[PDB]
């Protein structure tokens, strides 16, 4: 799973 | 009271144009030019995650779905905006990637550049041919984000279907603000985006795997491209077409 993208979505 | 229009909201959440910081003082190579574009692209995509988030309705999707849509449509979102900026800033004559980074005739002539730049100018000249309005563009841009889904379909397909309902309505309102015939043309442009971008994705995957070319990607894009690459090999990716 694209970690940075996921991250940006979860913040 | 009177809720502000959905168009007016789209207008205010439209990201501001990023800056490349490209140093035209050093000499122009084609590895250098492409690595810049990717770095800029990385930033535009972060900017586009912010936009999707402020997007009425988008948040009601399962997180898997938000991922899927952003992964499957980033290249279309970016090329669409690029086409817009080129339309405004140069009337479709030159790629206006940023204000400090335009593509001219030297640098279309550089190795690898001409083909890929031709395709992105195609998108541009559609806006020209149809004299697309800013509001038309904004609604079309949202519909682009919602235009590619897995062949499996999404998790919360429920919410998905209603979101598309809304922005299709919105697109119609926008057509009005500027006449049955117009909505046909535009949904045909949305349809034709899948083909126009397929070539760009192909070249992207090439420059991503070709070690000899030393085209650098920001870790943002690399992570997305790496995830997308097996999914395109499997061909498990469904375009929503209007026709
Ligand atoms: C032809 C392809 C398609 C290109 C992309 C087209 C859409 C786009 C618009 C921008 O305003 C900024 C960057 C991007 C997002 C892009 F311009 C760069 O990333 C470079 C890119 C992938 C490409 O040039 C390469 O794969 C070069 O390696």
């Amino acid at each position: 799973r694209p970690a940075i993208l996921y991250a940006l979505l979860s913040s | 009271g009177e809720f502000p229009t959905l168009i007016s909201l789209l207008e205010v959440i439209e990201p501001e144009v990023l800056y490349s910081g490209y140093d035209s003082t050093l000499p122009d190579t084609s590895t250098r030019l492409m690595s810049t574009l990717n770095r800029l692209g990385g930033r535009q995509v972060v900017s586009a995650v912010k936009w999707a988030k402020a997007l009425p309705g988008f948040r009601n999707l399962h997180l898997d779905d938000q991922m899927t849509l952003l992964q499957y449509s980033w290249m279309s979102l970016m090329a669409f905006s690029l086409g817009w900026r080129s339309y405004k800033q140069s009337n479709g004559n030159m790629l206006c990637f940023a204000p400090d980074l335009v593509i001219n005739e030297e640098r279309m002539q550089l190795p690898y550049m001409y083909d890929q730049c031709q395709q992105m100018l195609k998108i541009s000249s559609e806006f020209v041919r149809l004299q697309v309005s800013y509001d038309e563009y904004l609604c079309m841009k949202v519909l682009l984000l919602l235009s590619t889904v897995p062949k499996d379909g999404l998790k919360s397909q429920a919410v998905f279907d209603e979101i598309r309902m809304t922005y299709i309505k919105e697109l119609g309102k926008a057509i009005v603000k500027r006449n049955w015939q117009r909505f046909y043309q535009l949904t045909k442009l949305l349809d034709s985006m899948h083909e126009m971008v397929g070539g760009l994705l192909q070249f992207c995957f090439y420059t991503f795997v070709n070690k000899s070319l030393s085209v650098e990607f920001p870790e943002m894009l690399a992570e997305i491209i790496s995830n997308q690459l097996p999914k395109f090999k499997a061909g498990s990716v469904k375009p929503l077409l209007f026709h």
